[PDB]
């Protein structure tokens, strides 16, 4: 569900990491 | 994995007449004519299963044997880890020895490059990190843990750290060069992994997490970007930037938003259970082709995660949804891998009953997908990157905060 929403989210490429 | 003695509630090496006494006891507790709570019926068959084995003296023989062997494998693994843990490898090479070819990927830490050692003639993969982008993060710590841990661990699915050294501008980690590409690229290209396809990958992670947890190590950054496919089509975990050795609870907020377990997002502390949460996300993203929790921006991903409302696609078997429902559990007293039966709850799940655990470890199962090997040192299962030359300054930067390397 919402695969086209996944593409619209802009978070489909290699995701960077949080480090806090 | 099955733990027959715990089902009956007895110590190993109990007397066969206490095995009989234990069985008739637990059998009365979960009897269908006596207890009707929905879980009792399957603990009843599991109590019968434990007795069928422990009373047949030749089957208690095979089971007691496979157990001491596990005890020795865990004790020899732990032995290997601690000696290399406290006696780590340093300055085992120098950049002059390696000829740089192609950038295989680029990350916030630094670059990973295909290199050929000139003497040995072998190909390796070098991770270059700039001490000046990392002394700023204040996560010198996370990169020190990555060196100490990667040297000192051994498993068919962890990548092997052959050489490590440092110069004035950077730190270097040379590693076995996995050529099949990142799972990330394959998954995105296809869009989806088939359920049997995902199960294969999932199983090696359960085995790796079992290993790594047995050593009191949390891995803390499971994602397809961090999983590489070797030539036998199997999995090489390749990024340990966030792995820490932990007793009790730890508190750093780190890893990758989509894969952060709820308890990390909340100021509450956390432990190895977060890697089991991540596995559920990993299985989900492989089967669906998208993670269970996205949004334009991390804060709204954190919000979707803590809600614990998941939606599954129309495909997705019933056992898949039951497994993720147990992995993606906000309740730490209900999430598989954290319960009394530990990894067995995952190993013995209905979505896995078709998977030969030992054959996975010995890599004797045929892999649902083998990459096209094009000859030693091909880089075409990797994307092409803009090549930035290595600069070393006249002066050694951050010589102190990276004393241990
Ligand atoms: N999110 C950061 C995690 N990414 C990585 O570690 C990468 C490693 N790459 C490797 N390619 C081939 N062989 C290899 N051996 C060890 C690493 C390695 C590809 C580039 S990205």
């Amino acid at each position: 569900t919402t695969y086209a929403d996944f593409i619209a989210s802009g978070r489909t490429g290699r995701r960077n990491a949080i480090h806090d | 994995g099955k733990d027959y003695y715990q089902t009956l509630g007895l110590a190993r090496g109990a007397s066969d007449e206490e095995i009989k006494r234990a069985y008739r006891r637990q059998a009365l507790r979960y009897h269908p004519d006596k207890n009707k709570e929905p879980g009792a019926e399957e603990k009843f068959k599991e109590i019968a299963e434990a007795y069928d084995v422990l009373s047949d003296p030749r089957k208690r023989e095979i089971f007691d044997r496979y157990g001491e062997e596990v005890k020795e494998f865990l004790a020899k693994a732990k032995e290997d880890f601690l000696k290399k843990w406290e006696s780590p490898a340093q300055n085992t090479a120098h950049l002059d020895q390696f000829e740089r070819i192609k950038t295989l990927g680029t990350g916030s830490f630094g670059r990973v490059m295909l290199v050929k050692h000139k003497e040995t003639g072998n190909h390796y993969a070098m991770k270059i990190l700039d001490k000046q982008k990392v002394v700023k993060l204040k996560q010198i710590e996370h990169t020190l843990n990555e060196k100490r841990i990667l040297q000192a661990v051994n498993f068919p699915f962890l990548v092997k750290l052959e050489f490590s050294f440092k110069d004035n501008s950077n730190l270097y980690m040379v590693m076995e060069y996995v050529p099949g590409g990142e799972m990330f690229s394959h998954l995105r290209r296809i869009g989806r992994f088939s359920e049997p396809h995902a199960r294969f990958y999932a199983a090696q992670i359960v085995l790796t997490f079992e290993y790594l947890h047995s050593l009191d190590l949390i891995y803390r950054d499971l994602k397809p970007e961090n999983l590489l496919i070797d030539q036998q089509g199997y999995i090489q975990v390749t990024d340990f930037g966030f792995a820490k050795r932990v007793k009790g609870r730890t508190w750093t907020l780190c890893g990758t938003p989509e894969y952060l377990a709820p308890e990390i997002i909340l100021s509450k502390g956390y432990n190895k259970a977060v890697d089991w949460w991540a596995l559920g996300v990993l299985i989900y993203e492989m089967a669906a082709g998208y993670p269970p929790f996205f949004a334009d921006q991390p804060i709204q991903i954190y919000e979707k995660i803590v809600s614990g409302k998941v939606r599954f696609p129309s495909h997705f078997s019933s056992d898949l949804k039951d497994l993720l429902r147990n992995l993606l559990q906000v309740d730490l007293t209900k999430r598989f891998g954290n319960l009394k039966n530990g990894v067995n709850d995952i190993k013995n799940h209905k979505w896995f009953a078709t998977t030969d655990w030992i054959a996975i470890y010995q890599r004797k199962v045929e892999a649902p997908f083998i990459p096209k090997f094009k000859g030693p040192g091909d880089t075409s299962n990797f994307d092409d990157y803009e090549e930035e030359e290595i600069r070393v300054s006249i002066n050694e930067k951050c010589g102190k905060e990276f004393s241990e390397f």
